[PDB]
Protein backbone atom coordinates (compact mmCIF):
# COMPACT_ATOMS: atom_id res chain seq x y z
CA UNK A 1 0.00 0.00 0.00
CA UNK A 2 2.99 2.25 0.65
CA UNK A 3 4.12 1.54 -2.91
CA UNK A 4 0.66 2.49 -4.10
CA UNK A 5 0.82 5.81 -2.25
CA UNK A 6 4.30 6.74 -3.46
CA UNK A 7 3.12 5.86 -6.95
CA UNK A 8 0.21 8.20 -6.31
CA UNK A 9 2.52 11.13 -5.72
CA UNK A 10 4.32 9.95 -8.84
CA UNK A 11 0.98 10.19 -10.67
CA UNK A 12 0.61 13.76 -9.44
CA UNK A 13 4.05 14.37 -10.94
CA UNK A 14 2.76 12.69 -14.13
CA UNK A 15 -0.14 15.14 -14.35
CA UNK A 16 2.29 18.01 -13.77
CA UNK A 17 4.53 16.70 -16.56
CA UNK A 18 1.60 16.30 -18.96
CA UNK A 19 0.39 19.85 -18.36
CA UNK A 20 4.01 20.96 -18.81
CA UNK A 21 4.10 19.05 -22.10
CA UNK A 22 0.90 20.49 -23.55
CA UNK A 23 2.11 23.91 -22.52
CA UNK A 24 5.31 23.13 -24.41
CA UNK A 25 3.52 22.37 -27.66
CA UNK A 26 1.21 25.37 -27.37
CA UNK A 27 4.16 27.64 -26.65
CA UNK A 28 5.98 26.26 -29.69
CA UNK A 29 2.94 26.89 -31.88
CA UNK A 30 2.78 30.45 -30.56
CA UNK A 31 6.48 30.75 -31.38
CA UNK A 32 5.83 29.72 -34.97
CA UNK A 33 2.88 32.11 -35.31
CA UNK A 34 5.23 34.77 -33.96
CA UNK A 35 7.64 33.90 -36.76
CA UNK A 36 5.07 34.51 -39.49
CA UNK A 37 3.73 37.58 -37.72
CA UNK A 38 7.19 39.13 -37.63
CA UNK A 39 7.47 38.17 -41.28
CA UNK A 40 4.38 40.26 -41.91
CA UNK A 41 5.78 43.11 -39.86
CA UNK A 42 8.88 42.99 -42.05
CA UNK A 43 6.85 43.24 -45.26
CA UNK A 44 4.85 46.16 -43.93
CA UNK A 45 8.14 47.73 -42.95
CA UNK A 46 9.78 47.24 -46.34
CA UNK A 47 6.95 48.34 -48.61
CA UNK A 48 6.40 51.59 -46.80
CA UNK A 49 10.16 52.15 -46.85
CA UNK A 50 9.90 51.87 -50.61
CA UNK A 51 7.01 54.33 -50.59
CA UNK B 1 20.25 100.33 -97.31
CA UNK B 2 17.14 99.18 -95.49
CA UNK B 3 17.42 96.09 -97.69
CA UNK B 4 20.94 95.41 -96.39
CA UNK B 5 19.90 95.47 -92.72
CA UNK B 6 17.39 92.74 -93.47
CA UNK B 7 20.26 90.73 -94.93
CA UNK B 8 21.39 90.53 -91.32
CA UNK B 9 17.87 89.43 -90.36
CA UNK B 10 17.76 86.54 -92.85
CA UNK B 11 20.65 84.88 -91.05
CA UNK B 12 18.93 85.82 -87.80
CA UNK B 13 15.96 84.11 -89.41
CA UNK B 14 18.17 81.31 -90.75
CA UNK B 15 20.08 80.66 -87.53
CA UNK B 16 17.13 80.77 -85.13
CA UNK B 17 14.96 78.44 -87.22
CA UNK B 18 17.96 76.12 -87.11
CA UNK B 19 18.73 77.08 -83.53
CA UNK B 20 15.10 76.47 -82.57
CA UNK B 21 13.92 73.17 -84.03
CA UNK B 22 17.17 71.21 -84.08
CA UNK B 23 17.43 71.58 -80.31
CA UNK B 24 13.79 71.25 -79.30
CA UNK B 25 13.58 68.11 -81.41
CA UNK B 26 16.96 67.21 -79.91
CA UNK B 27 15.41 67.64 -76.46
CA UNK B 28 12.87 64.93 -77.25
CA UNK B 29 15.78 62.73 -78.28
CA UNK B 30 16.93 63.42 -74.74
CA UNK B 31 13.37 63.43 -73.38
CA UNK B 32 12.54 59.79 -74.10
CA UNK B 33 15.64 58.44 -72.37
CA UNK B 34 14.58 59.99 -69.07
CA UNK B 35 11.46 57.88 -68.73
CA UNK B 36 13.32 55.06 -70.46
CA UNK B 37 15.87 54.93 -67.65
CA UNK B 38 13.40 56.00 -64.97
CA UNK B 39 11.11 53.05 -65.65
CA UNK B 40 14.20 50.86 -65.56
CA UNK B 41 15.03 52.65 -62.30
CA UNK B 42 11.59 51.95 -60.84
CA UNK B 43 12.03 48.20 -61.29
CA UNK B 44 15.62 48.83 -60.29
CA UNK B 45 14.09 50.32 -57.16
CA UNK B 46 11.97 47.44 -55.98
CA UNK B 47 14.30 44.75 -57.36
CA UNK B 48 16.60 44.83 -54.36
CA UNK B 49 13.68 46.11 -52.33
CA UNK B 50 11.65 43.04 -53.26
CA UNK B 51 14.78 40.96 -52.78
Amino acid sequence: ARLADSSAQQKAVERRAGDLNVALERALDRIRALEEEADGLRQRHAGVDTA
Amino acid sequence: LIQAEEREVSARLAAAETALGESDARRQTQDAALEDNALEIDRLRNALLQS
